[PDB]
This record gives C-alpha cells, structure tokens and sequence, in this order.
C-alpha cells in the first residue's frame, strides 16, 4: 500500500535459545542501538554462573516514517542467535 | 517572509523543532544544520509562520510606542519593509499605509516625509527573543498545523486542540501580568477625572 | 567542600530526635557520639534508638548537663565486611549489584570528607 | 539487611515512571547507548519541567533581584536560564532584543547601576516541591503516549490524573502563599490602618 | 525516592500487593522476597509511588506543626532531603525553598541558618505506619494505575474508578473524624472573638 | 595519570587539555586561581571543542592576577550514572560504567589525600 | 591493618612481612625513604619470599641516607582484574573480586587520611 | 531611480538606532560612515554594533557635535570573496544556490545605484 504515510511506533524480534545482539535503528538523522544482553534483573534464569542464553521476545522502540529508517540486527558475542519472528506497529493514516 | 534555513540554530529553536516533530511521532533530531530530514525542514517552516502570526497580534512587549521612523534625506520617503508587521499612528486614526513598499500617507496623498514620523510598530523577532510563555503557544499551534498538513491523526488532533486552548489562556495570563494595566490611573481618560 | 558524612548538632537543651541525612548501608555503620568533654560513643541497644529510617532518638536528655555540649553523628563503613556476597546459585538482583558499588562509594565519601 | 537508607537517582526514576506509564520495562541507565524511549522520555520530562516553572509560582518568582551589566559593555545578558523578566511594580518594561535586556520605554539597551526585576529561573527536576514533581511526571507521562505510542485507555485515565495533579499543585500554592485580602494585599492594608 | 525492594515486607504490604495483582487477575503471591515475578515487583513500584503521592496531600496526621529543623553548627545550613514532601512556614507566608538540596530562605537570600527553624513538614512514611482507612485508598488508586499500565481492561477500570471515589470519601470522613475541627473554639480568629 | 593537576596560564591561552579520563562533562570541575579560589560554571564559561581541551573562549585570566587554572575531576557519588533497577536488562556497558564510576570516585578520594 | 606502613630499616634486615591483603603482586609497591622517594622493580630489586613476607635482595640498608622502608598497596583504577562482556556467564567469583578491588582502593584512601 | 543600497539619515541629535532597509549577504558588507566633515568609516567591533539584523546601534552621541551632520549607511559587496563555494562531497541545498545568484545580483545593484 504505497498510498498514505505510515508512522510506525515500535517493533519486536522473537528469539529462541539465543544470546546477545544489537538492533540498530537508523533514521535519516540519528541512530540507536538497543542491545539485548541478558535475561533481566530479578529473573529466575539470570542467576549467576549459568549460561544465560534463552528464548524470549525483545520489543524495541522504532519510530519514524517507515520509509526512511533502517532496522538491522547484528551480533558478535560468540553466542547462537535464532530469530523466529519479527513484527512492527504503526499508525498509517492514508493520504 | 524569509527562508527557514536562513535563521541561525539555537537551543530554543532546536527543542521547538523537536516538539513539532514529536506531534506526528518522529524522533527528535540532534542538530538542525546539515541534515537531509525533510520533516525537520518543514517543522522550521511551520514554526516560522506561526512565529510571525502570533507576533502579529498586538502584544504589550511586541508593540513599540511612539518610535520614530527616519526618512532618507535625499530620497525623502520612508521604507515600509516586510519586517514591519503592523504600522499604526499613536492617535486614534492611523494615516500611514503601504504603497510600493514605502510608507504612504493616505490622507496627505504623499509618500515623501521630512523629519520622521512617530508611530506604533509591531516588529518581527526570532523564535528566540520571545517570552517563554509565548514559546509554548507558538509550538503548540505549530504542531497542530504540522500534524494536520502531513500526518493528520484525529486522536492527536483533539488533544492538541485543548493543549493550544490552555496555551492561549496562559499567554493571555502572561500578558495581563506583564501589562499591569490600571483602569483608574493607567487609563488615559479616567486619570484626568480622578484629579481633585 | 561540604562534609556530608560527618555533621554535628547543637544540643540546645533537651532535643530527643536528631536527623541523619546521609545514606548508610547498615544500621551499625551510623555512629553517634556526644561532644564537649570526651568522645563518648553511644550503644545501639539502650543508649539511643532509631525508631525511623532517617531520624534517631536519644533516651536521656543530655542538653548542657554532664558537660556534653553538642552531639556528633557520622557514618563509618566497614571495609573488611561486605554487605553483599555473590554465589553461583543465587539470582542476580538489582539489590545485590547496587550495594556492591554503593558501599565502596560510601567509603570514598568518608576518606574525602575527613580530608 | 533492610536497615539501609540508600536512595536511587531521581532523574532516572522520573524517566522510569514515564516508561512504566505504558508498561514498558524500566531502563537501568540514561547515559550511554542511544535509546529512543529513554531519549524521548528524558526530553519531555525536561520540557514539561520548564513548562510548569514558566507559569509562575510563589516559590518560583524571585522578588527584587538585581541584574548588573558588564562594566565595559554596559549590557545585561538575557540568558536562556531566565524564564521571565517582569518589573517589581507593574507595566514591565524590560524585554529581550538581541539576547540582551532592552528597555522598550526608554529605547536603550545600555544600563548602568543595574536593574531590579522579578525573575523566574530554571531549576532541575529536583529542587521542586513534591506536589509539582508529581505533576511534571504525570504531565510528561500523558504527553509521552499522545505523541509516540497512542493508547486510548491510558490517555483517558492520565487526563483525569493530570487534572487531579494540577488541582493539588494549586492548593499547594495557596497554602504556600498564604495570601490575605485584608492585611496581606497592597491596597486594602493601608485602608484598614486606623 | 527509594527502591521498591528496599522496604521491609510486612503482612500489611503483602496483602496490598495481592490486592493490586488481583486487579488484573493475577493470583496472589505468598512471599515477596525471593521471587522472579515481574508483576509482583511492579505492584511494589505502583504502591510506593501512590503511597508517596497520597501522603503528599496535606493530612492532619501527616502534617507536623512547628517542628524544629536543626542545622549543622559547622556547616550552618540545613539539609532539605527528599524525605521532606512539603516544607511550609507556620505563619501565613512560607519563606523556605530548596536550593541544591538545602533549605533556602528566599526572602533572606541565604541558606545558612543558626539556632534552627520552626516549620510545618509533611514527612514520608512506609505503607505501614499509615492509618488503616488510608491503606485501602492507596491500594485502590494503585490498583487503577496497575491495571491501566499493564493490562488495561475497560470493565474492571470502570469499577475501580467507582471504588476509588468511595475510598476517597471514606478517607475524608476519617480526616474530619480525626481532625475534630471546631469553627468556634478551634478556629484561630473566631476564638478571640468569643471572649466575653 | 593524576586526577588532580594544575596548569599555569602561561599567557592568554584559551585551550587546556585534561589528561584524566572522565565520565560526564558535569563531573569535571575547574577553578580559576591566582587571587582567590573562584569557581566557574563549566557548561557556560567553557566550551568543549574536544573532550580533553577546555576553552576559556576569550583569553580569560589577564593581568588582574588570574594566571592559574586548576583542573580536577570530582565524580559525584550521590548522583549515580547507573543504578540497577529490577526488570531491566543487564548490560556489559552498565556494569562497566558502574564499576568505572566508583573507581573514579575512589581514585579522586585517594589523590585528595 | 593499614594498607600503608613504613618499617624501620634496622640496618641489614633482608626480609619484611606485610599484614595487609592484596589481590595481585603488582599492586604492592615498595619505596625507599630517607633522602628521596625511590621506586623499585618488582623482580630484580626485590623478591617475594612468600605471600606474607617480602625480602629485599640488594639490602640497600642505611647507607646513602635512606633510613626507612615504606610498603603500601596501590590498586590501579585503570587496570581491572575482571571486566564484563555482554556475552558469557557472570560468575560469582568475578563479581566478588570486582567488589573487593574497588573496595581496596577506597580502603587505601581511608587509611591515608 | 531610487537608490536602494545607499541611504543617509539625518542625525537630528542623539539617536542610537538606525534601520537598514537593503538586504546584505554579510555584516562585513554593510559599511557605516558619518558625514559632515570627513567620511569616517566606523569600526564594527566597538564604534557601532547591531543588536538586530535590520538595526545598528552607535555607541557615542554624534548628533550635531564633532561636525558630523548626517550618517551614511551603504552596502558594498566584495567581488573577490565568494560567500558560497561548491565541493563534490557537499550536498546542494537552497542556501548555497540562492547565495550564488543573489550575491552577484547585489553587486549589480551597487553599480546601478552609484550611476
């Protein structure tokens, strides 16, 4: 649907048995990283000495024109990354 | 009028553009100069237009009382530039109008002036050089138009309408505090009556 | 310039309650002493009770009697003893990590303030 | 051991309330890697804090403080810190022109011996009364979802909450001010003296 | 502000969290410490925020009349900690404001005090160490926000708004009962008039 | 390597580099010396063209005796750059700057002795 | 036990025991006092007989005017025994030594005052 | 017929502020001189300032004193120096293009007015 302007509010990436990764969001002007490292403080699977990688959904704020901002994921930190989904939310008034 | 990119960037204008952009939902822009963002350029164009309009309405700090406009002695005619938002006489009836970009005396049918004139002028200022209370009204009006023109969302449109109405109320509240107008002694007519 | 850790209140007669502004990682770290004759450190059990996280209460009313003119309350943070210890089984809390830096930052306050 | 009095950073906790206003998980820090919500929430929080302070409150307005020009230039600086300049009595004359204090009536931006004005000066998110600190957060929380991610039910409640928060800050100002129509005011006080 | 987990669990606080959790529909949690429940932690955050907010409004048990704040004799300046929700002078006009975390006399342009000051302070308390009538109002308000923020259900939201209005009504009813205010003899002005 | 150091003005020099590494612009505190200990608003009086180099912006410090400039790093312990909150993802960034802050705070206290 | 302590030189006394705990050998610095401060290499100038005691190989002695031997632990703030990466486990041993390393730097500051 | 770039204002006593109608590419292009004895070109640093894009403020009160009857305000555009330069890495924008023609158009303005 080329007609209209879509203002996308956010996005999410589904990962399974995966470690760290950085989800770069680059609009025309600025850029953002949103690193996902660990389980999150206060979570059963965060406990020390444990391998720390697991299945979950990561939701990151991506805001812009839906046509000028590029979202690309990359990671180096020696840990498997299996992406089993992706999505986004937007407003999309047609004009 | 003047180009949007002509104006020098300041911290006040940078936040104003960020606020206008957020109305649609665009992320804030770090710097205004040297960017390819089309939305950021528009927000400055909308901001400058609303800045000029809100200044055009007569405000106490905006209106200059009895300032003297000096003509070129060789030319004998005063320049009525676009920077002059309003030109009115200090007395009741204003006699100065614009003909060909120069101040024209309609009652005298002559645009050649000697020794200068005393008038009330509203002169345009930047987005800076403006009262803080007025800065949020300019932004609130501008974001309303910016949302309307480019990404018209009814949900945010209704919220901005009451935000502007409150913004106007505060600005009037600022004007009354700034003016300090007295209906007994500050009044021109009533002051002469109170003499005893 | 201001000394956050160490601060003294004039007794001005019988003032039961005194406010301790500085943060403290343990109830044992705050030490209260009277000033005017000798540095008499007060016992936590009987001599003074807190009754509130931020203010203390002193049982007897020292005032100007016994030659004690002012009250001095300060924090001394034990270097050897560590409030938080990490074990493999235990889950990482925001509690446990915060106390790790906060304690050793409090010790740095004491060294800087005494200087 | 729960005896501690350790307190968290107010600026991040205020931002977390803005993030948590929609249910987003809190962010552990502000400075560091760029984050959209952390950058948006922090900017709106500072914007609203400036907005609320500009309105003028009894603690906010500083009465009769003098501004001194530079000795050589004879110009006073109208800094971005100054949220308002007004004359002590009435019919405020000093205005901004070129970033310097300008006397519109006297048509001269050059002053000597200083001037006396009522200035509202910017303060941090801290150094504000607790009534106002809540209002700024709940105003920024409402502003946050309107612009970026719109939740209809969250907006409905936050509008009611903001009105309630605004009402409380007014009651703080009347309690703080303690204004008296009989003796406190300038006019009637002279009349009552007998 | 303090972290949610900083506060000691009490059977009073445990019940409040269960009430807040039940608003969405989550089952009650038996013990607050040693849990991985994210929702239980959030209920602590909402409870503490609402606790501080409702305490901030002036209540006769909350307000302490004419308590003395003592400065450090060496530093000569009083600390205006975040625990102090409100600082007001006992007389009509309040002259104490916060600058840099220290009490500041705006009328005197000096933050250095000697011999202390007498002011009216609202001081923060735990969720416990609160009137029972206020505990349900704190829960009911926190229940509304907790439902709103995480799982916004219109059906339960409407009921809680009605429940909160009744909760406020009872708390005011407690306030008048606790206060026992008399317009004839408790009144400052009218008491002097009744002398015969 | 020392957080405490002083630069003599050595004529009207706008630029002075700071050797110590610092976390935030607010943490670095700079005072003009020569007649009396004068503290200056860093965000206004100086410009950071680079992180290390401060700018007097106008040959500040003239024959009035302000011929000495003091460079210090005072990292505030009360205001933490990172304080971990439950429900937030841990980050190697957050753990590193949390350690680097208290090391900066401790290092400043050690040099003050 | 003080992290900083100076021992009487006592003529040709080769060995000196230190009570303070130290994470690494490189942290402990031994200097010569009496005429000027002299820094000594870890391995050539002295040797660690055990963890608790240190023996000076060259027996500098009272000769040249040095009258006392000063032994202090300095923990480098820049050099960290454990550093945190986004991947990997966060072992409890690493988090503990990270705690005690920055604790040691603060402990050195308090003893100096 | 009208001379837009060059215009003179009678001092008529002490008047601080004078309005410049012509548009100028740079503040260095606007030149201000007093008339009545000699053409004394004013320095921008101290003798006269602006405080506004269209207004200039003069420090001392010339008026009829010192024999300077009027003030002369004209704009001279430097031919040799170009305000805008184009490079391959540079992005074309409205600012750079508009300056290119209009600076030249200002130079032709002065030549026509001086005739």
């Amino acid at each position: 649907e080329d007609i209209g302007r879509l203002q996308l509010r956010r996005a999410w990436v589904n990962y399974e048995n995966s470690g760290t990764f950085d989800i770069y969001v680059e609009n025309q002007s600025s850029n953002w990283k949103y690193t996902m490292a660990g389980a999150r403080l206060g979570s059963n699977t965060l406990r020390a000495g444990r391998l720390n990688l697991g299945t979950g959904q990561y939701r990151f704020p991506v805001v812009g024109n839906a046509k000028f901002n590029t979202v690309y994921i990359l990671s180096d930190e020696t840990t498997p990354l299996n992406i089993i989904g992706c999505g986004w939310e937007g407003n999309y008034l047609r004009r | 009028m003047r180009s949007y990119d002509m104006n020098v960037e300041t911290a006040a204008e940078l936040s104003a553009v960020n606020d206008i952009l957020a109305s649609i939902g665009e992320p804030p822009v770090s710097t205004l100069e040297g960017d390819a963002n089309a939305d950021a350029a528009n927000a400055r164009r909308i901001l400058n237009k609303i800045n000029r309009q809100i200044q055009s309405r007569g405000w106490t700090f905006n209106i200059e009382e009895g300032i003297t406009l000096l003509p070129d002695v060789y030319s004998n005619l005063i320049v009525y530039s676009d920077d002059y938002l309003s030109l009115m006489s200090t007395s009741g009836q204003s006699i100065y109008v614009n003909r060909g970009g120069y101040v024209y005396d309609r009652t005298s049918q002559s645009d050649r002036f000697d020794s200068g004139i005393t008038v009330n002028i509203i002169r345009l200022r930047d987005y800076d050089e403006m009262p803080e209370c007025f800065r949020y009204w300019i932004v609130t009006k501008a974001s309303r138009q910016f949302n309307n023109r480019f990404f018209g969302a009814p949900e945010v449109e209704g919220v901005l309408q009451e935000e502007e109405d409150e913004a106007r109320r505060l600005c009037m509240e600022y004007e009354m505090d700034y003016g300090g107008y007295n209906m007994l002694d500050g009044d021109a007519f009533t002051s002469g009556l109170l003499t005893r | 310039n201001v000394i956050k850790t160490v601060l003294t209140y004039q007794l001005d007669g019988s003032n039961r309650d005194f406010n301790i502004p500085f943060e403290y990682l343990a109830r044992k770290f705050v030490v209260v002493t009277l000033i005017g004759v000798d540095r008499k450190v007060l016992t936590i059990n009987t001599d003074y009770r807190f009754a509130t996280r931020t203010t203390i209460s002193l049982t007897k009313a020292w005032g100007p009697a016994d030659g004690y003119t002012t009250i001095e309350l300060r924090r001394v943070t034990s270097t050897t003893d560590r409030l938080v210890d990490f074990t493999d089984g235990s889950i990482l809390r925001a509690y446990d990590l915060n106390v790790a830096q906060i304690q050793t930052m409090h010790v740095a306050e004491e060294a800087r303030d005494l200087t």
